[PDB]
């Protein structure tokens, strides 16, 4: 019975041993059995009870449970973690994972699966590796643990185990004939891994190892990621091995002062300069044929100065914070290049700090480099977006105008990155495509906010022009939601959620503006949802008439204005006017009505539901159809 | 019955797990009784909970 | 200047919420760290704005040099002033031994040190045995900074 | 800024943490009242001031800033 099935869910859950045994006795044993061999769908699991006896350490419910009905321990279920559902295997992997040795080796005792691999292949080897259990890592490679077991994501239990400071179960597994250059799918490797992580002693434990060093999958030595993050120790360690030339050295040295200029954890300012002198200072030690680093022209927008060729340069602009930072993240960008994920972020920082110290033109040029990196990488760029039309909103709040050149740039930014996002959707099947469309709800909600901000200040003629020209390109895709609202009709409902930050203080949908814009720039407005409602009934469906009759007054003029027929019904077939409940916005639409012989008499036809497939004009029977 | 025999061992279950097993035995006794199988009933009780209260629940039932 | 760090030290030794905001406020980053890595002794022992607030239970008052100021998270003084005044305390360390349990569960969830070592290798967690406070002692276990660490004459917490 | 308004902006700023902590938040407001008015920095110094004040307290200061 289901009561019976969740009464197990229960027992399994908090440990009740004593009514599962009641459960295991007085009746039968199949459905009991059957019972037993899940869960109810609660949390997001249909995990083994037995698994979820494993999360909280209940290792004699387990071998009460299998004493009394023997059930396979490689029972699978729904696992979920801090942020990740991947559906565990058995339940010694979750014992593994949430750091239960007797559960484990209670398992094993009974006979099961040392190696079950779960959905993503995670080993219980792999999730002790996680948790940091060197007991239970001894006891599976004592039960011929399977060490060579990489992911998806192609990621060997050593990098798992080098993700965290768990240097005893690193060292135990190199001690066990481990891989220390396991690669993984982006190229990482334990060693960047702990370069990234800071575990200087699983660097020297994999050093004593010393099988090889290789790059990642962008292509840089550990060296490079150690210094791509503020992990000085393991850079240290790495330039006291040396095993790379003067000119190397030098600019790992100045990556490491530039991953500690702009870094939101740790700042100081001291200690990059410091390490930014040192660099330079070794360059300047070759003395005859100097080697000295690439000149690059200094971008106006991201910057205003090349870098410093002199030691003097520097020492005199240390009190120069701000070019200091910019220099650093100069260097950091030339040698990482366009293809780098994580160039952008530091300057994502400094962006935002500039922008609380009211630096907002030095924080619109920042970001505007920053998206053009991240799209130059073909990556997820909504979170900036969002970010950015915040900083807009807190602008214009502040009564701050802007730059319209950059509000078109970042306007045809957002139009690829929609088209993007549609690629997207479109060639993914089943991977992240609730993720997909989340993400493109959230990109359609950005470009309004970018839209209602652009009306909010004011423009140039021809930065408008281009602005009406990218608006244009946008509504000419037509993008469409999960329930088909188009731009138009995102721009007239007020369900439009807005960002909890001061965008509330610059959105406030349903705009007249943007839907003028879009009126302008050639928006159809006929345009409907799968639930059969155009513009006119989401506006003629609004709820505050009186409190902000202005903006809805001029909605409903423009609308006319542009053409919609006023007509043209939904699935349940009734008019906007018939879809009012508003006698204020009734009215204004019975007063902007307009009397036509068609629409008349499509509207006698479609109520007397006469025959009129097959017997007019296909236009006519669209237009039918509208009525 | 198992309900009468789920509601006395969790009335039991109360007063042993304070301390005193004897005084919750008497409860599960009952719920031996409740239960179709009383010896079965206390098996659980010596194989998963405390001895002391499955042995003064044996005399008790 | 030396004058003012001794003024931002009474800001945060005692438990006042706009001083610290005042003597800061108009001048440079540099400084204002250099004001903030005070450690000079104060009363027979090295203090600093953050240690010693950490130690007065204010968990506001650290709060704000952490999260609107920059200051260094490990630093040198008592953990135990009745006659041990062992050096090389922590926030964390000066909470979890006196009863300051809205401190603790403050600084471990923004992300401060958990298991740093003094000269005596001793751990934030046994200063909280001494003390009791098991909400100390569940918070450090849950959050997981050490459960083994013993002083040099290995006496577990 | 300096001079004898840095003396007296210390004061109102010692003076208006005390009588807030003792309780008197009309004559603590208005004795930090005085001091944002003679603040080097009042707007930087607001920052801080979001987290200080309770927020009644800040609202309270918030009617007395103009």
């Amino acid at each position: 019975m289901e009561g019976l099935a969740g009464y197990v869910y229960k027992a399994a859950s908090e440990g009740k041993v004593l009514t599962l045994a009641a459960l295991l006795l007085n009746r039968s044993e199949s459905d009991i059995r059957y019972l037993l061999g899940y869960v109810s769908q609660q949390g997001g699991q249909r995990s083994t009870p037995l698994i979820i006896a494993a999360r909280n350490g209940h290792a004699k419910v387990v071998r009460l449970l299998l004493e009394h009905y023997r059930v396979q321990t490689q029972q699978t279920g729904t696992v979920r973690f801090d942020g990740y559902v991947i559906d565990g295997a058995t339940a010694l992997w979750c014992a593994a994972g949430a750091g239960h040795f007797e559960v484990v080796k209670l398992l094993v005792s009974h006979g099961a699966n040392v190696n079950h691999t779960t959905v993503t292949n995670s080993t219980p080897l792999r999730a002790a590796c996680f948790d940091g259990r060197l007991d239970i890592v001894k006891y599976l490679v004592e039960n011929n643990a399977n060490i060579s077991i990489a992911n998806k994501y192609d990621n060997t239990c050593l990098m798992i185990a080098a993700y965290k400071g768990h240097t005893d179960v690193v060292r135990y597994l190199l001690e066990q004939r481990a891989d220390p250059n396991a690669k993984a799918h982006c190229g990482a490797t334990a060693l960047h891994f702990a370069a990234e992580a800071g575990h200087i002693d699983i660097v020297k434990e994999l050093i004593k190892w010393r099988a090889a060093i290789v790059v990642n999958g962008h292509g840089m030595t550990p060296l490079k990621v150690a210094a791509e993050s503020c992990k000085a120790d393991v850079v240290e360690l790495l330039l006291s091995h040396a095993d790379c030339d003067r000119r190397s050295r030098i600019e790992a040295l100045e990556l490491l002062g530039a991953s500690f200029a702009n870094d939101r954890e740790n700042y100081d300012i001291i200690k990059t300069y410091h390490y930014l002198y040192l660099a330079m200072l070794e360059r300047f030690q070759d003395g005859d044929n100097i080697l000295e680093k690439e000149v690059l022209p200094p971008i106006h927008a991201y910057g205003n100065r090349t870098e410093c060729r002199n030691p003097q340069e520097l020492e005199s602009i240390r009190q120069d914070r701000d070019a200091l930072h910019m220099e650093g993240l100069i260097v950091r960008e030339r040698i990482l290049g366009a293809d780098n994920i994580d160039v952008s972020h530091p300057i994502i920082y400094r962006g935002a700090v500039y922008a609380d110290n009211m630096e907002f033109e030095q924080c619109i040029k920042l970001w505007l480099h920053a998206l053009h990196l991240r799209q130059k990488g073909n990556r997820n760029t909504h979170k900036d977006l969002l970010r950015f039309a915040q900083v807009f909103s807190q602008m214009i709040h502040l009564n701050e105008t802007v730059k319209a050149p950059d509000i078109e740039c970042v306007l045809r930014c957002s139009v690829l990155e929609i088209e993007q996002s549609m690629n997207r959707v479109k060639n993914i099947s089943d991977a992240d495509v609730h993720n997909a469309m989340d993400n493109y709800e959230c990109n359609l909600y950005t470009f309004l906010y970018l839209v209602c901000i652009s009306t909010k200040t004011q423009c140039s003629e021809e930065d408008q022009c281009k602005i009406n020209k990218q608006i244009y390109n946008l509504i000419h895709l037509d993008p469409r939601t999960r329930e088909g609202f188009t731009l138009l009709h995102l721009a007239v409902n007020s369900n439009t959620p807005v960002d909890d930050f001061h965008t509330n203080d610059v959105c406030s949908f349903p705009n007249a503006l943007v839907t003028k814009l879009l009126l302008d720039c050639g928006a159809e407005v006929n345009a409907v949802d799968n639930e059969g409602n155009s513009a006119l009934h989401i506006i003629v469906q609004y709820n505050r008439p009186i409190s902000d009759f202005l903006t809805l007054h001029s909605i409903i003029i423009s609308l006319v204005e542009a053409g919609a027929h006023t007509d043209m019904t939904n699935k349940q077939n009734k008019t906007p006017l018939d879809k009012s409940t508003t006698g204020v916005s009734e009215i204004l639409l019975k007063t902007q009505m307009k009397m036509s012989l068609k629409c008349l008499a499509a509207r006698a036809v479609r109520a007397n539901d006469i025959n009129y497939q097959d017997q007019i004009p296909r236009t006519l029977e669209e237009f039918v159809g509208f009525h | 019955v198992q309900k009468f025999f789920l509601e006395e061992i969790q009335l039991g279950e109360e007063l042993l797990a304070q301390g005193e097993y004897e005084k919750g035995v008497d409860h599960l006794t009952n719920a031996i009784a409740v239960c179709g199988q009383p010896q079965q009933l206390l098996q659980v009780l010596q194989q998963t909970l405390p001895p002391p209260v499955f042995q003064m629940l044996l005399t008790k039932l």
